[PDB]
């Protein structure tokens, strides 16, 4: 037996040429202080833990935070001067 | 021929001359040309009292510069009335790159002004404080992709020519 | 001709300056212009007490710019009373990749305004704030699809020409 | 009820329309003159007048790269005319 | 005041309008197909 | 945090000033058959007994 | 027997154009001192460690400190002058 057999295609072709824009924010790193007050007459107390994880969300959204570019954020409580 | 563009070029020098002298903290003026690579140099004399900033330096050289056919701002030189030779222009080193700073700058300042606002209502007026440090890709960058979709399935295949030859001898 | 051309370009210039001179907030206005690479400057004096903006000098650079044929704005230059070169693209490393980040800042506040828009009559007026940060892609992009549909299934396939020999000898 | 901040100055007016009307195209002149003239340093292209539901009375404009914000224009112009027949199909 | 830049031509025109009045953004367009159309090219 | 002028720092940048081209030219690895992308083909299979 | 085959590909391709910077930063190197007083009218006492641990933290957020690159950060305490 034999069997010869010649096959000419024709395939799916994609091509996709960008020209990326210079300029573009590789990483962010964001470090945030809020002051103590709590009280209106007593003592300054740290903010309570769950208002600080607010706030942590909030400036994490402002900022555009992505893990994907690595970008770092810190924010501290702490009496101001 | 030659007479004619000597008196329009030391014509055209007292013109600009004149109206750098019409730019406020400024006393006199002296503008040149190198008129065939064009170049020009201003002589300017500033009021007693006033000294121009590095991004208003440029304003009369560019003004200067495309007051003249051909000529880019690096070839324009500008001197004080005490030396102070404030164009650096002729290095053009980091021109291009400290204004890789300035839009940097603007950036981290966007953004610190956005955490500023959004924070403030919650914590107070003047209870918050933000520094934002943006790393950015100045680098020129191109791609040219090319895919293709497999045909190594017979039922996903798109054929043009076929030349199928079966042969069997018993 | 010489003389003809100098004395038609300055009567150009004088003329030009006179009409952005009654621009109201310009004292005096001084055109300079130069085709040999074409090229402008104007040296505006405006009345005291008063800052044209940025789209405020593209009227003026978009005038006298289009005024005289073959210029193109970004050859214009514009210099205030007190230097302060009000046109960007003048020391032009990058000087239009900087307006990225003010149409970010329109993209924003669109959307932060239409937030409190629909959210005020809820909350009330002044209970709400909003921050958008929009990520825009500002690169160029190009792409060219090519899609075949496959024949590999015979009731579907498209035939031009067939060339079927079939032999048996027993 | 106008808010000024002067450390590049700003100015944002948001005009509270009497019941049942709204400014014309001259009418924002008026006021953008009106307000820039009063403070001296501030140009007219700095203060942003916004109506009493979004529809900002007076636009920005860009200078370098003045195509793609005519696409925010075209925008808010489709938004303007969706949010438009909404309103008048559900008011009565 | 109308300018003509003739040698690609183009145009500029500083209209000073009267006190009290603006045009539109289809009026414009008019005095811009005016002078637009008054030349050649 | 800690002060108007309880605070003092100071940075060195190391900055690298060196012009870098770089022209990477990638392909995929076409050696399985599921995932290869054929143009043309030639298969001659002869059997004698 | 016999087998012959002979086949021609379509491979695809990415070909990455890059055109580095002139003036990044390869390597950032911060040295911080910080002053005593932590008290309303007593002797300076050493501010304490987890305060210190946290001004590290933003100063290393503000820096863009990124072990890649090789950054070092050094913050002290110590009386002033």
């Amino acid at each position: 037996t034999q069997r010869n057999e010649t096959s000419n295609y024709e395939v799916d072709r994609t091509i996709r040429h960008t020209k990326m824009n210079v300029g573009d924010i590789e990483r962010l790193s964001v470090a945030v202080v809020v002051n103590y007050k709590t009280l209106a007459d007593g003592k300054p107390l740290p903010l309570t833990a769950d208002q600080m994880k607010q706030i942590e969300d909030l400036t994490r959204e402002a900022m555009g935070f992505s893990d994907k570019r690595g970008d770092t954020l810190n924010v501290v409580n702490s009496p101001f001067s | 021929q030659f007479s004619e563009q000597v008196n329009y070029q030391r014509a055209l020098e007292g013109e600009l001359a004149r109206t750098i002298e019409t730019l406020g903290p400024v006393k006199s003026a002296r503008v040149h040309l190198a008129m065939p690579s064009p170049s020009a140099s201003v002589t300017v004399t500033l009021e007693p009292g006033r000294a121009l900033d590095e991004g208003q330096i440029s304003a009369v050289v560019h003004l200067v510069s495309s007051a003249v056919a051909g000529l880019p701002p690096g070839n324009v030189t500008l001197v004080d009335q005490s030396g102070h030779l404030l164009t650096q222009s002729n290095t053009s080193g980091r021109d291009l790159n400290d204004a890789q700073l300035k839009f940097a700058n603007d950036v981290e300042s966007r953004i610190q002004r956005r955490i500023e606002a959004i924070l403030s209502p919650i914590v107070g007026n003047g209870n918050v404080h933000a520094q934002v440090t943006a790393q950015l890709d100045f680098a020129n960058k191109e791609q040219t992709e090319e895919h293709y979709s497999p045909n190594g399935d017979a039922s996903k295949a798109t054929l043009r020519s076929r030349q199928l030859n079966i042969s069997e001898q018993v």
